[PDB]
């Protein structure tokens, strides 16, 4: 069990958003069909007696791939297989659950639900290489939700994490 | 294969040793004040 | 087979809970027993406390009792 | 768990291999678990008959598999056909090849059918005395005598110390003398010096006369004839003496039921109407327990009816002894008629030993009933009386030796932990030692919590399981477990450890048990120290007498490694042996549980022991004669 | 040679109303029942003796008092045979009384089944009945040496000092017995349903909720006023930067300043759960 | 207030006499109580037994010894002279009317107010079957006459230093005294309603008694059963607006302070962490 980690294949999709050097092996993106079955290849390995831990981290990166590509209606069908006991949470998981999933509320048109799931983006968000890249998108989705129902505690409090110029138009929207 | 018959040894230990103490915890608490007030 | 693996996976899950049930039971075993120990330990009227002016080479010790005079007594094996 | 009859015959045809006896081991793998693993009685009865005729036609195969078949079926039909096919060869060693292992295999019901009923069936009349149980303890009379090497100075240290009244020196030393000389027919220790022989008390002479019910075991004419003045034609005193002569009389016998049939019956009938004297209760007490010999292993109405009139005399002496004989009348599945009668009389008599004796007999009536006996067990456990809860454990666990069932143990947990009563808690301890026979290492695990608390009976039930499964096998984890039980001045807690210290240390010498020297002081130096109580000095000779009984040649094993089953007299004898509360002189019942460890050779024609050189071990550092 | 004492529940507590809580100047009385000697002992019917200025005397032993009591045996239907007498003494360490034994000696030849059971009204405050018995030799080895108390191991008799070690030599005048208690089915669950803990409290519907008008606001004041102090004191004691552990005040100092405050929050939470909500049993 | 306090020995002393003579099935066992009470409060401790016999067909058959039974009180007078006769107790499983006729004979020997208890041979009810009677002249609205009748008052079982631990030492099995006792009492309160619901089933039979042949109707019972509607149910709905708010405040203060005190066990992980640092010598 513990010999398989979620960072094994995690470096694959990181090359897809570059759109400069790699871009699969071709611009047609016809190889992702095999990769789609390759991402789900470990889901079939997950069974009743197999994958009591890694199975938790399988659907995640697959579900994190559904932002701009892939069906997001299967996530409602993934609820049947979504029920599992949670073994443990170690370090960087807290920021890797609902970060990309904070955009699910951009479809169903819901508000109060966004308050509970926006905290997942700000928990242990800053890292060495994730301070510039992944921390900016945390407050961008956090500040807009603060204007949906509640209020913003301070305009300069968000500058320590995300650039104030990135959240500047949201301050004018206030 | 044959180990499956012996896998019920440690499996039945924790089940019989669980409810044995759980009920006793309420008896020892009640029997505590009996001897506590006796002295 | 799953019957072989599933049976073993249910051991380590319930192991930690049973260990603390015995610790809580043994914690109560040192209470009521301490209650019964109060019967034998209190059979004597009590103990005396005094100041030690000096010691000797006879494996005795001089202890000055406050209400009474000076008395040379014997120590124990722990001191 | 599949219970499919077709493949059992089909997969047998898939294996065509016919060493023929070694090939049966493959067949034996499935048929060995029919008792332990398989809990169904239909798997045993409706199947084993199929493979029965397969190995019977060609008389070359493993016969140990067929030995386990006739154990739990209680049917002599299979044992009847084994001797018919082997009769064609007319070989006394081939036909009796299976019959020699049927002593501990078949029950007492089959052994009686294999003696009288085979006279006209074309069976060897010279083989009749073998199936009756004679060539069992008779071989060990020499094994416990000529090979017996001990030191009298061990017992001579306690020979002259002080003269105890009640039982004490006239019992603890006498019962030790009973065990040590058991099988040797040596009475010389009792006749050593005159004065301490006649200074014994009333119930001390009850044990002194019953102490010869052990040393003389395995005899016929020498059983009751040792002491002349205690036999009819001469009398001694007006108090209890001869009661022990008939108390341990059946312990000497090999299971003969016709010797005590008419001798003990006429005494009960004459004393049935009214017992007003002391001498009337002397003969009636011993005649009530020993009358079960004629009712042993077979249904007997006369023993059941005759002992009923004894309970109407309002006497607690022979009342409980008559209750034991009534329970021994039915050994087997039993009948509900005799069960309801003993339950009704429990609300009539005012005596405690008789009221509890009716509950003890209920466990003996049902043998092998197990879950079907839960109706009677529920009725006994639902009553508020302490004496009415007895067989709620022993009745459940019989065939469950080795690998057991957690549901049977679970029902005994919440009952024993919630109630602090002595009779309710001690009852469930009986079934604990039967379930732990699977692994001796796991014995100080489940019941390990019993010694972690502080109490008399809570710590008393700890080492009872250590003297059963951990006795002959031995364990290195049982050392520190018995340490806190020794320091407790409570006698029953100290005696419980001394029972474990005696049984676990059986057959131990240098390099086997380096701690035997320190434990030795617990069975001797306790007599020297007068700060202890009577049972500490009483159990000092008794526990020491268990190890060296017969010269350390015998041990205590309930389940034999041959058939994987229990013994009739070994299991029932140990249950009532450990209870000193209501009846003190119960220490004599341990004689029926003695099983030695050796290998006995059998001659083909006359079935004797040939004299030759045996190959086992030539050194003293592994298995040798333990001594000082 | 050896016996065992069993006493029922009805015969257990009668005089102990006068003995235990009914102050000194104890009384005595007669016990009745049926049993068989050397095996079991039974006590059923009990009635006490009159009280005089000198306590136990000849007038209490005289049968003139018992003459009218024996007539009430057949009338009330409760009648048995004499199983002995009972007394009490204010916890004498050695030789309670030699007068009660003289009464036992004169009545022993006519019965020989009589058992003298005395109880200490002083040291019985713990709730356990003090076990003591005086009896003549049963079937004698006691004229020289014998051990009473069937199952001679049993349990240590405790008591104090003197008569514990005098059992061996004085066995002729002192016969030890272990007293045990028993009860039938009508004495077990019948009395338990009407007693349990405190009282039976017939008509359980009676409660304090019908008394609640101004006390409802008083309950709201108890869960606030006294609770606000437990909030500040808990932080005040923990603010100490000393620690150092070892001994110091740690026997129990912090309970009232730290841990009991958590219990003080619970004390007001217990009375909140006591009536809880909707204690009117549904309806409206 | 008059509150009868009964010692449990009274029930045990009579229980023995029920087994001896086999007195049951509409057979009353008369007895007398004892105590010293100069006030309205009645204290019942000691009790005697009166050898009474009656006929089942004829309720007017009664025989009671006057000065012959008082010999037990004379024998007890030398024992305890502080307590005198404060009343009497009977069985009355079907409540014979013989006690209604003569209140003088029992009051002649008892200087206290007349008191009549009930000890049944059964007494197996989960409720409070033991009942007390006070015989006085009470005005009845039934329209017949004003005569001496029974006045019901609640009673209980006495517990003193002698018998408090004595009964607990005999049982010592099921006690369970803790905060969890609410589930036992509130269920018994539901059983008390179900116990009275069984009494309401007898009220269902009370109408069948009117359906029976030639039975009268009690006007006093009709007065209590007439107010069962206007008292206490959609009538209370108007007051449920401000009533439900009082039940919510109990939940508000409870739930906020319940999650506080339970957070002081955090030291378990702190002490367990220090154990690993103490393993240098382990």
């Amino acid at each position: 069990l513990n010999l398989i980690n979620a960072k094994l294949w995690f470096y694959i999709y990181l090359s897809h958003e570059t759109l400069a050097r790699s871009s699969e092996e071709i611009n047609s993106d016809n190889q992702n069909i095999i990769l789609r079955s390759t991402m789900m290849k470990f889901l079939k390995i997950a069974s009743l007696k197999h994958d009591n831990e890694t199975k938790a981290m399988l659907i995640n990166l697959i579900l994190r791939d559904f932002l701009n590509n892939g069906e997001v209606d299967s996530a409602s069908d993934f609820i049947s297989k979504l029920e599992y006991p949670h073994t443990d949470v170690s370090s960087s998981l807290e920021a890797r659950y609902f970060f990309y999933l904070s955009k699910i509320n951009a479809i169903q048109l819901d508000y109060s639900t966004a308050n509970e799931y926006i905290i997942a983006a700000i928990r242990k968000a800053p890292h060495n290489s994730k301070s510039l890249g992944f921390l900016q998108q945390s407050n961008k989705l956090h500040c807009c939700i603060q204007l949906l129902m509640g209020d913003i505690p301070e305009l300069s409090f968000f500058h320590q994490s995300n650039m104030q110029k990135s959240l500047l138009p949201y301050y004018h929207l206030t | 294969y044959f180990k499956l018959k012996k896998l019920e040894k440690e499996y039945e230990l924790l089940t019989l040793q669980e409810d044995y103490i759980k009920d006793e915890q309420r008896h020892l608490k009640r029997e505590l004040k009996r001897a506590q007030e006796e002295v | 087979e799953q019957k072989i693996q599933e049976t073993e996976l249910k051991i380590r899950s319930k192991t930690e809970n049973v260990r603390r049930l015995e610790a809580q039971r043994n914690a109560l075993n040192d209470k009521v027993r301490f209650i019964k120990d109060e019967l034998r330990l209190l059979q004597e009227p009590g103990s005396y406390v005094g100041e030690v002016i000096k010691i000797v080479s006879d494996k005795k010790v001089l202890v000055k009792v406050q209400p009474e005079g000076k008395y040379i007594v014997d120590v124990a094996k722990d001191i | 768990e599949g219970y499919r009859l077709d493949i059992i015959e089909s997969a047998l045809k898939s294996k065509l291999d016919q060493s023929t006896s070694e090939n049966v081991k493959i067949i034996n793998y499935l048929l060995t678990l029919a008792i332990t693993t398989v809990t169904n009685s239909k798997f045993r009865s409706s199947i084993l008959r199929k493979s029965f005729d397969f190995l019977m036609n060609m008389p070359n195969c493993d016969y140990l598999t067929l030995n386990k078949v006739v154990v739990n079926l209680n049917d002599a039909g299979l044992a009847l056909q084994l001797f018919k096919k082997l009769k064609e060869e007319n070989d006394e060693g081939l036909s009796a090849q299976i019959a020699f292992d049927l002593v501990s295999s078949a029950s007492q019901q089959l052994l009686e059918i294999l003696v009288t009923e085979l006279t006209a069936q074309g069976y060897d009349p010279a083989l009749l005395n073998i199936l009756s149980g004679l060539p069992t303890c008779d071989y060990y009379n020499t094994f416990l005598l000529n090979n017996k090497n001990i030191d009298i100075g061990l017992l001579n240290k306690s020979k002259s110390s002080l003269d105890g009244k009640f039982s004490l020196f006239h019992t603890a030393v006498s019962v030790a003398n009973g065990f040590m000389h058991a099988g040797t027919t040596d009475n010389s220790f009792i006749k050593a010096n005159l004065p301490w022989l006649g200074k014994a008390q009333n119930w001390a002479k009850f044990t002194a006369t019953a102490s010869l019910g052990v040393i003389h075991k395995g005899n016929l004419l020498e059983g009751k004839k040792v002491m002349a003045p205690y036999l009819p034609g001469s009398r001694a005193s007006s108090r209890f003496i001869k009661g022990g002569s008939l108390y341990g009389l059946g312990l000497i016998y090999a299971g003969f039921g016709r010797d005590t049939t008419d001798y003990l019956k006429n005494i009960i009938v004459e004393n049935s109407g009214t017992s007003g004297d002391e001498d009337v209760d002397v003969l009636l007490h011993g005649a009530s327990l020993g009358i079960g010999l004629a009712a042993m292993g077979s249904a007997n109405i006369e023993v059941y009816e005759a002992l009923k009139e004894v309970l109407y005399n309002d006497s607690a002496t022979s009342g409980e002894a008559a209750a034991l004989g009534m329970g021994l009348c039915m050994l087997g599945t039993g009948k509900p008629e005799a069960i309801h009668d003993m339950f009704t009389y429990s609300q009539e008599t005012q005596h405690g030993n008789i009221t509890r004796g009716l509950a003890v007999g209920l466990a003996l009536i049902n043998y092998g009933r197990q879950e079907l006996a839960d109706d009677l067990i529920t009725k006994m456990l639902a009553s508020d009386e302490s004496l009415l809860r007895y067989g709620g454990a022993f009745t459940i666990a019989l065939a469950y030796a080795g690998t057991g069932n957690n549901s049977a143990v679970k029902r005994l947990l919440h009952v024993a932990v919630s109630d602090s009563n002595d009779d309710v808690r001690r009852a469930a301890v009986i079934a604990l030692g039967f379930v732990l026979l699977r692994d001796y290492t796991t014995v100080p695990r489940i019941v390990q919590l019993l010694s972690k608390s502080h109490n008399a009976h809570v710590r008393c039930g700890t080492a009872f399981a250590l003297g059963i499964a951990c006795a002959g096998k031995g364990l290195q984890s049982a050392i520190d477990v018995l340490d806190p039980l020794t320091k407790d001045p409570v006698d029953f807690v100290r005696q419980a450890a001394m029972i474990a210290l005696s049984m676990i240390l059986i057959q131990q010498t240098e390099k086997l048990n380096p701690q035997v020297a320190d434990i030795n002081k617990n069975f001797l130096s306790v007599i020297t120290n007068k700060h202890q109580e009577g049972l500490a000095k009483f159990g000092a000779c008794v526990a020491q007498g268990i190890m060296n009984a017969g010269g350390r040649n015998v041990t205590i094993q309930l389940e034999n490694a041959d058939t994987g089953t229990l013994d009739t007299k070994s299991v029932v004898g140990l249950v009532m042996f450990s209870q000193f509360w209501y009846w003190f002189p119960l220490a004599h019942f341990l004689s029926l549980s003695f099983t030695p460890t050796t290998v006995i050779g059998i001659r083909g024609s006359d079935q004797a022991i040939p004299k030759f050189q045996m190959n086992c071990y030539a050194k003293e550092d592994a298995f040798s004669y333990p001594r000082m | 040679t050896k016996e065992t004492v069993y006493i029922s529940s009805i015969a257990l507590l009668k005089m102990l109303k006068h003995g235990r809580a009914g102050v000194p100047m104890e009384v005595m009385g007669l016990m009745l029942g049926e049993f068989v000697d050397d095996y079991t002992v039974n006590v059923v019917d009990v009635f006490a003796m009159p009280q005089s200025g000198t306590g136990v005397s000849v007038e209490a032993v005289d049968d003139v008092f018992q003459a009218k009591m024996m007539d009430m045996l057949k009338q009330t239907g409760r009648d048995q045979m004499v199983v002995g007498w009972y007394h009490s003494h204010p916890g004498f360490g050695c030789w309670l009384s030699s007068v009660d034994v003289n009464t036992q000696k004169s009545f022993e030849q006519l019965n020989s089944r009589a058992v003298a059971v005395v109880v200490d009204p002083i040291q019985s405050v713990k709730g356990k009945v003090v076990i003591d018995a005086f009896r003549l030799i049963d079937t004698g080895a006691l004229i020289n040496n014998l051990e009473p108390r069937q199952t001679t191991s049993n349990t240590g008799l405790l008591n104090k000092a003197n008569i514990q070690a005098l059992i061996h030599g004085l066995n002729r005048h002192y016969y030890s017995l272990n007293i045990d208690y028993h009860k039938t089915a009508k004495e077990t669950k019948m009395l338990m349903n009407l007693h349990k803990e405190q009282w039976q409290s017939g008509l359980k519907m009676y409660d304090y909720e019908e008394k609640e008008e101004s006390n409802l606001a008083a309950t709201k004041s108890m869960v606030k006023i006294a609770e606000q102090y437990s909030k500040r004191i808990e932080e005040e004691k923990e603010l100490t930067e000393e620690e150092l552990k070892t001994r110091y005040v740690g026997r129990q100092d912090p309970k009232k300043h730290l841990s009991e405050t958590a219990d003080e929050t619970l004390e007001n939470n217990i009375v909140s759960v006591l009536t809880a909500g909707v204690n009117s049993v549904a309806i409206k | 207030h008059e509150k009868v306090t009964i010692a449990p020995l009274v029930l045990l002393s009579a229980l023995d006499h029920y087994e001896r003579t086999q007195t049951k099935e509409n057979k009353r066992c008369v007895g007398v109580i004892l105590g010293d009470a100069n006030s309205s409060t009645i204290r019942v401790t000691n009790s005697f037994a009166l050898p009474f016999e009656e006929d089942e067909k004829n309720s007017d058959v009664w025989f009671l010894d006057h000065n012959y039974i008082e010999n037990m009180n004379e024998m007890c007078k030398k024992i305890n002279a502080k307590e005198k006769l404060i009343g009497w107790y009977h069985s009355g499983p079907k409540l014979r009317a013989s006690d209604l006729k003569i209140n003088e004979l029992f009051k002649k020997y008892t200087q206290n107010n007349p008191l009549l208890l009930i000890v049944d041979v059964k007494q197996q009810g989960v409720g409070l079957p033991t009942d007390a009677y006070v015989a006085i002249e009470q005005v009845k609205d039934d329209g017949t006459s004003t005569e001496k009748t029974f006045l019901h008052l609640p009673c209980t079982i006495e517990a003193e230093e002698a018998e408090e631990i004595g009964v607990e030492h005999l049982l010592r099995d099921v006690r369970d005294q803790a905060a969890g006792g609410l589930s036992i009492r509130l269920t018994n309160q539901l059983k008390s309603l179900k116990g009275l619901q069984s009494k309401l089933k007898d009220v269902v039979e009370y109408l069948d008694k009117v359906i029976n042949k030639e039975l009268p109707i009690n006007h006093t019972i009709l007065g209590k059963l007439q107010d069962v509607f206007n008292l206490l149910n959609n009538l209370q709905k108007a007051l449920t607006v401000k009533t439900n708010d009082e039940l919510m405040v109990i939940y508000i203060s409870n739930l906020v302070r319940s999650i506080i005190a339970f957070d002081d066990l955090i030291e378990n992980k702190i002490q367990n962490k220090k154990i690993q640092e103490q393993r240098v010598k382990d």
